[PDB]
């Protein structure tokens, strides 16, 4: 799954 | 607020045994009691602030998606009939995280960006106003999705205006802020290519600071950059 | 109760979502709602709100834990005096922990144990009833606590008493129930030679059982007799 | 850390 932060 | 009787300190200090604890809803709750202070908060405090709702609303999400999914099968040719229960259930996990999504939207409103000056304040919280929309995004169909949309690719852009006159590329924070926003314009604004040529900018730009870094420094830099890395990785 | 308007099998449906999305504090609230139907509950029923329960409190344990751990460092000598708020958050979170374990107590006493009489419902009603009293025994320190303590003692020697008489001893019930009550032998009530003695004893007599199970039970009993012998090789 | 079930 993409990252996000 | 059930927090108005303790002092900011004590609230600050429950927030960080909440953390150890892995209590992050009393997290959250200690940290908007501070907010509600109305003292303007250190480096520290916001990162208190964000980890805390971060991980509420990042459980909530994550048992949308599953009820979502579970909904999307259940209207599927063939799926027997199993009644409204999984789009009520569904519903009631949306209404919470909307809510939690205000609560934050709301503190950010009152008043932390409005007194938020410096470059390292302003641009943390108005990614977390976009994060935050962003969410409310994910879960939007109505008259107002295109609004909530562009509420968040608003406050992402006056952040990023912000980021890229007043911090180095390597700033963890801006970095962050690129991450996101990136991802915003891959998967909420159908704009896949704006996502990579932004996640890859940001990148290269990193790189190129990279040398006027301490090692500690460095460590927090490239830490985002492989996220960065991660998602192109995914998208190409 | 908030669930007293929805209907009983609408109210599985939901727990059987809640905890596909691990949502255990929502899948407790419509067990606890099932419950209040005042019906019996089935075998998967009886699992779904056992499951529920024990992972909130669970959560909460592990949190208790954490805190309990820096509230006794902080009495320590040497250590700096940082106020009462290691104390009162620790409180916060055994109070609503005791709170959960009340609330189970009151399902069991009202009135899911008085009118289980197979052997199935009734050892896993009491196993329950044991937990939950053990629970409240991990956190006690004033006038109840031997009460409380012997209260946990009395459900799960009702509930050995019937299950030696009525189940196999291959039983995932039955090894459950011994699995736990070893472990208040243990770390409650200061009797590790019991602890040992109970495991060992319902580990070989499940060994010698085992012949007579399918595939299936087999795998099912194997499982919780290997808890039984990660406890045995932890404590000898 | 031992096992409950
Ligand atoms: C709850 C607070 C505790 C656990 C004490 O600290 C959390 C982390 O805060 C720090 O990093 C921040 C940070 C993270 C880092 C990527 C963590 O990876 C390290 C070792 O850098 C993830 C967190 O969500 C947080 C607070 C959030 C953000 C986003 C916030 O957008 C509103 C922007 C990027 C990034 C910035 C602010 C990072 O600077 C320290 O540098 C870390 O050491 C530390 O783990
Ligand atoms: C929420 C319900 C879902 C996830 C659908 O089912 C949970 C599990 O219920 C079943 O096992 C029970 C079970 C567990 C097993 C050890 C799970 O290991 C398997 C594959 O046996 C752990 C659970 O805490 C539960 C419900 C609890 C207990 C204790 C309850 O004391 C009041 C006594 C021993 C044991 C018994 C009852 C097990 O029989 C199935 O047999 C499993 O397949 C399934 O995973
Ligand atoms: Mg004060
Ligand atoms: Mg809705
Ligand atoms: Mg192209
Ligand atoms: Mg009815
Ligand atoms: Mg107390
Ligand atoms: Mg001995």
């Amino acid at each position: 799954r993409r990252a996000t932060v | 607020g059930a927090m108005g009787s303790m002092e900011r300190a004590s609230l600050i200090q429950k927030a960080k045994l909440a953390e150890q604890a892995e209590r992050y809803e009393d997290m959250a709750a200690f940290m908007k009691g501070a907010v509600e202070k109305g003292e303007e908060l250190s480096c520290e405090e916001r990162n208190l602030l964000s980890v805390a709702y971060k991980n509420v609303v990042g459980g909530q999400r994550a048992a949308w998606r599953v009820l979502s999914s579970i909904e999307q099968k259940s209207n599927e040719e063939g799926s027997e009939e199993k009644g409204p229960e999984v789009r009520e259930y569904r519903e009631k996990v949306e209404t919470e995280l909307q809510g939690v999504c205000d609560t934050v939207l709301g503190l950010l409103d009152s008043h932390l960006i409005k007194e938020a000056g410096d470059a390292e304040s302003r641009v943390f919280y108005l990614k977390m106003k976009g994060d935050y929309y962003r969410y409310l995004a994910e879960v939007a169909t109505g008259d107002d999705k295109k609004r909530i949309i562009d509420s968040a690719r608003s406050a992402y852009q006056e952040a990023m205006d912000i980021s890229k006159k007043e911090m180095p590329p390597t700033n963890p924070i801006r970095l962050g802020l690129a991450l996101n926003f990136s991802v915003f314009h891959y998967e909420i604004a159908n704009s896949p290519e704006e996502a990579i040529s932004l996640a890859k900018t940001t990148f290269d730009e990193a790189m190129a600071d990279l040398h006027t870094l301490s090692e500690d420094s460095y460590k927090d830099s490239t830490l985002i950059m492989q996220l960065l890395r991660d998602n192109l990785t995914l998208w190409t």
